[PDB]
RNA sequence: CCUUCUCAAACAUGUUUGGUAGUGAGUGAUACUCGAGUUAACUUGAAAUUGCCUUAAA
């Protein structure tokens, strides 16, 4: 049949987990609110899921926001069928980079890059390329 | 810096490699320079400002000359300030750049970018049709938010900051001189946050191999003083690389006024 | 009513034009009717002076506007400058309520009270609409009286003000009184 | 509560936080004074006067006397923690409130941070005297009273017994010390309560709504939010502003 | 503001304007000629026969239409007291 | 139902330094440096089904 799970898509830039929870708390109590986000950066994928304690409240929210024009986005709201619980939506942050350790010594890495240069020379000879050294 | 005979032989071999007998027949003839640095070029902070490398031989004029027989012709976009868009017209550029054969197709501003091309699809369609994008150095800092991130995924669609103001006032002569200097002498290179720098030299049909040799020699001579480089490679698309430089010693580098103001404004 | 209609329809430019094309009432004919004689006006301007000097010292609230306060202060400064230039003061008295001045104006004794320059507190138990109506009447009366006094004494009305002197000290010295 | 309002508030708050973060990073670099990469390294004052002219000059570094008026901030913006802390320390927690500020090199970045919520000007002597003689209030504790209450600055004897150690006798001496920025200037400034001004437009009739429209247009014309992390401190005609607001 | 344009044209001797199209006969003709991008039809029209045929005509001509509440609202749109219909024909980029 | 860093100094109109961190999804080859960082270019309606402070007040 139908569950108490609401699938929302075509969400604007400012619509996130806290905004969705605050807006749909007026429709009803929310068990869980999640938003699809990129893994490497803290940017939404413009869709998410909410769970209502009352499936009647979920249906009312869907029939209220199914074709709502919001900041140039026509929001799309659906009621998920029976079962199919929501899972695996971690709230990612903007990941940072850092330089790690280099345990290979100077002599060993020079030998490795010399071996890679020799491998390149062998590949150039193999591929019918006549170049010096 | 670079042996003349070695680089001439490499360029001739790579231009022989292309001529063995969609985009398959077109994308494979672009020369690329790979610069491998011991450290990151910028560091911990990203950079979108393209570095301008000066060479003796023109690069963009051959692009305009050879783009007449292509579906996507060479186009120039100019982005200037809203308060200074009224001081310049198409005829102002025509009568000052007609002798050099330099034509600026379209001049827009921030208001145009925020109103006419605000939508993503229209903005992409407008941006992708231009090859050389020049931007005022004052407004170039607002461009990542206005033009979007897709324009920064390619070298040609990344705007070039130019000096347009003389004596803190708008200068048509200075603007035209900067446009001419960029069009004739300098080439843009995108600085990554990694160790691999890619330089697009152009197309084999655009320039002679000796002119490519001169350009790459001057690029290497400038970049040796610019950075503590490690390796230099020359390649063509869908082809292997050929090294041209080697050094060792540069690898040896591998291994409260706010509270005072608060206290000043506070009683105790 | 028409301005409300324009604002409700959303024609802001039309509303601005309607506001520009309006004329307000004046009390000059009522002043002439009530005081046929300049000696009668001189005899009665004492209450006007008291009211204007009281209202010039008040701060601006929701009921009393800065424009009205500035008008009262300007006309009080003009009266003080005229009295100081023509050298007509006769008696002074410094009481705990304020400073009473008695001057000779066209052969008649005029006694008025000036408060001290302190932030007096509004009681919010008086009829401010009635007081403002009286203030408008007194402002018109004192405008007529001051114009006639300046013309009879041979001085330009209204006198011009020195902006830098007013920014130094906003007093009676700001207005420089000229001849002919 | 409408989702459009929630999203607009979130976006505006995010932009304000980004601006404050950029300003904080730049001012930390300036305080360190050993940073190779920086956009600019000095302080700019932009005076806007009245058909309006703008003059941008370099701050000489000498201390100045500023009058600061708290206004309603940008639309749908929640005030971040740093700006809120600076405003609370400056005693500008509500609009139509004015204070005096000793502008110095450490004070300039605070003005940069709290720029979109304040109007900053150079007050004249007549404006200062009018402000103190018209709206002067203190918090005073009586000998027979358990809890102090706010009163108007009407007694010179109270000033004599409260600030007589520093050499302050009366309201005229308070005015002189504030204007000259001498000793005990901060003492007098915090002895005086922040000045509670009145709005230039009040009411909701047709005339007052038209006046509000004109006022908002003029405010948008004068006050401009650069949001560039290096914006000059805006200085307006505080004399005319005080004439309208007092 | 029309008089401001006429004086400016007299001194020279103006760009292409964009405006909401209104008037019942004009809008019906635009719908029949397929020039109207969007049509708004007031719901409280008396007599109703003036607009009772408009949805079917818009459906047959393939013109997007919407019934809206308030001929007074459409009148405020087109600087009138009332307006039975409004139409958007050409728009800016 | 908000609206986007619209620039500085040094030298003599010129030269140099710094300033620019983005809608999402998908296709992809090809090389470079130690699961990390980079590297030819193509599509898309602002597309989408789950990688653990209150006078802008009633």
């Amino acid at each position: 049949e139908y569950s108490g799970i609401i699938y929302v898509s075509r969400l604007p830039h400012g619509f996130h987990e806290k905004e969705l929870s605050k807006y749909f708390a007026q429709f009803g109590d929310l068990k869980e609110v999640r938003l699809a986000r990129n893994k490497k950066t803290g940017n939404s994928r413009h869709y998410g899921f909410l769970e209502f304690v009352n499936k009647e409240d979920a249906m009312i929210a869907q029939e209220s926001m199914n074709n709502y024009l919001l900041m140039g986005h026509l929001l799309q709201v659906r009621v998920l069928p029976k079962g199919a619980k929501i899972e695996k939506l971690y709230k990612y942050k903007k990941r940072v980079l850092v330089e790690k350790g280099i345990t290979k010594p100077v002599k060993q890495l020079k030998d490795n890059m010399k071996q890679k240069h020799e491998e390149r020379i062998k590949k150039l000879a193999k591929s019918g390329i006549e170049f010096k050294w | 810096a670079i042996p003349r005979e070695r680089v001439i032989k490499a360029v001739n071999e790579l231009i022989k490699f292309t001529s063995k007998p969609d985009d398959e027949e077109e994308l494979k003839k672009d020369l690329q320079l790979i610069v491998v640095n011991n450290k990151s070029f910028t560091g911990t902070s990203k950079s979108f400002k393209l570095k301008l490398l000066n060479v003796k031989h023109s690069f963009y004029k051959p692009w305009k000359e050879a783009s007449a027989t292509a579906v996507k012709d060479f186009k120039v976009l100019l982005i200037l300030k809203d308060s200074d868009i009224k001081k310049v017209s198409e005829d102002d550029l025509f009568d000052q750049l007609d002798s050099e054969g330099i034509k600026v197709d379209e001049i827009i501003c921030g208001k145009d970018l925020k109103t006419v091309y605000k939508a993503y699809e229209a903005r992409n369609a407008f941006i992708s049709q231009f090859s050389l994008i020049l931007a005022d150095d004052s407004i170039v800092t607002s461009l990542p938010k206005l033009m979007g991130g897709k324009a920064y995924n390619k070298v040609e669609t990344t705007p070039i900051s130019i000096r347009t103001h003389a004596n803190k006032e708008f200068s048509l002569t200075t603007l035209t001189n900067n446009i001419k200097k960029v069009y004739m002498n300098q080439l843009p290179v995108k600085l990554p946050r990694g160790t691999t720098l890619n330089v697009h030299l152009g197309n084999l049909e655009w320039l002679r191999p000796e002119e490519f040799v001169d350009n790459v020699e001057l690029i290497s001579e400038q970049l040796i003083k610019a950075y503590q480089i490690r390796s230099i490679f020359i390649k063509t698309n869908r082809s292997p690389v050929l090294p041209l430089y080697y050094n060792q010693d540069v690898l040896d580098e591998l291994e409260s006024t706010f509270n005072k103001g608060l206290m000043e404004i506070a009683n105790p | 009513r028409k301005l409300t209609r324009a604002l409700g329809r959303g024609e802001v430019s039309s509303a601005k034009r309607l506001e520009e094309n309006r004329d307000s009432y004046t009390l000059d004919h009522i002043i002439k009717e009530r005081y046929p004689s300049f000696p009668d006006a001189i005899r009665d301007i004492d209450d006007a002076l008291n009211m204007l000097f009281l209202f010039s010292n008040l701060p601006s609230t929701n009921q009393v506007s800065s424009k009205i306060i500035n008008d009262a202060q300007k006309i009080c400064n003009q009266w003080l400058a005229y009295v100081a230039k023509e050298r007509l003061v006769r008696k002074v008295f410094v009481s705990i309520k304020g400073v009473y001045y008695q001057a000779n104006i066209k052969g008649e004794e005029v006694r008025w009270l000036v408060p001290f320059k302190f932030p007096e507190n509004i009681p919010s138990d008086v009829d401010f609409r009635i007081m403002l109506t009286f203030l408008e009447f007194y402002s018109t009366l004192l405008h007529f009286v001051l114009y006639k006094l300046y013309t009879d004494s041979g001085l330009i009305y209204p006198p011009k003000l020195d902006l830098k002197k007013d920014k130094i000290i906003s007093g009676l010295s700001s207005y420089i009184l000229e001849s002919r | 509560v409408r989702a459009e309002s929630i999203v607009a508030k979130t976006l505006a708050t995010s932009r304000e936080k980004e601006r404050i973060k950029r300003v904080s990073i730049l001012e930390d670099k300036k305080a360190k004074n050993e940073t190779q990469h920086i956009a600019s390294g000095k302080d700019f004052i932009l005076k806007i006067t009245e058909g309006l002219i703008r003059e941008k000059t370099t701050y000489d570094g000498k201390p100045a006397l500023l009058f600061i008026v708290r206004v309603r901030g940008p639309l749908a913006v929640n005030i971040p923690n740093k700006a809120f802390k600076i405003l609370s320390l400056l005693r500008l927690v509500e609009t139509n409130t004015g204070v005096f500020v000793k502008l110095t090199k450490n004070v300039y970045p605070l003005l940069k941070v709290i720029a979109p919520y304040v109007v900053i000007g150079k007050p004249s002597l007549s404006s200062i005297r009018s402000l103190i003689q018209k709206r002067g209030r203190i918090i005073y504790k009586g000998e027979n009273e358990a809890e102090p209450h706010e009163i108007v600055l009407n007694d010179n004897n109270i000033v004599e017994e409260q600030l007589g150690d520093h050499g302050i006798i009366c309201v005229e001496d308070i005015i002189h010390e504030i204007a000259t920025m001498g000793e005990s200037f901060s003492v007098c400034n915090f002895f005086l309560q922040p000045f509670k001004l009145n709005r230039e437009v009040s009411g909701f009739g047709s005339l007052n709504r038209l006046r509000k429209i004109k006022q908002r247009e003029a405010e948008s014309r004068t006050r401009q939010f650069s949001n560039a992390a290096t914006a000059p401190v805006i200085e307006v005609d505080i004399d005319s502003l005080l004439a309208k607001l007092n | 503001e029309k008089k401001e344009r006429l004086t400016k044209e007299a001194a020279a001797v103006s760009p292409k304007p964009y405006a909401v199209k209104y008037g019942l006969n004009h809008v019906v003709a635009l719908i029949e000629n397929k020039k109207a991008k969007l049509v708004l039809i007031a719901n409280d029209v008396d007599p109703i026969e003036l607009v009772v045929f408009l949805p079917a005509l818009c459906k047959k001509m393939g013109v997007p239409y919407a019934i809206v509440k308030g001929k007074a609202r459409l009148g405020t749109l087109v600087n009138q007291k009332t307006s039975a219909v409004a139409a958007l024909t050409e728009v800016r980029a």
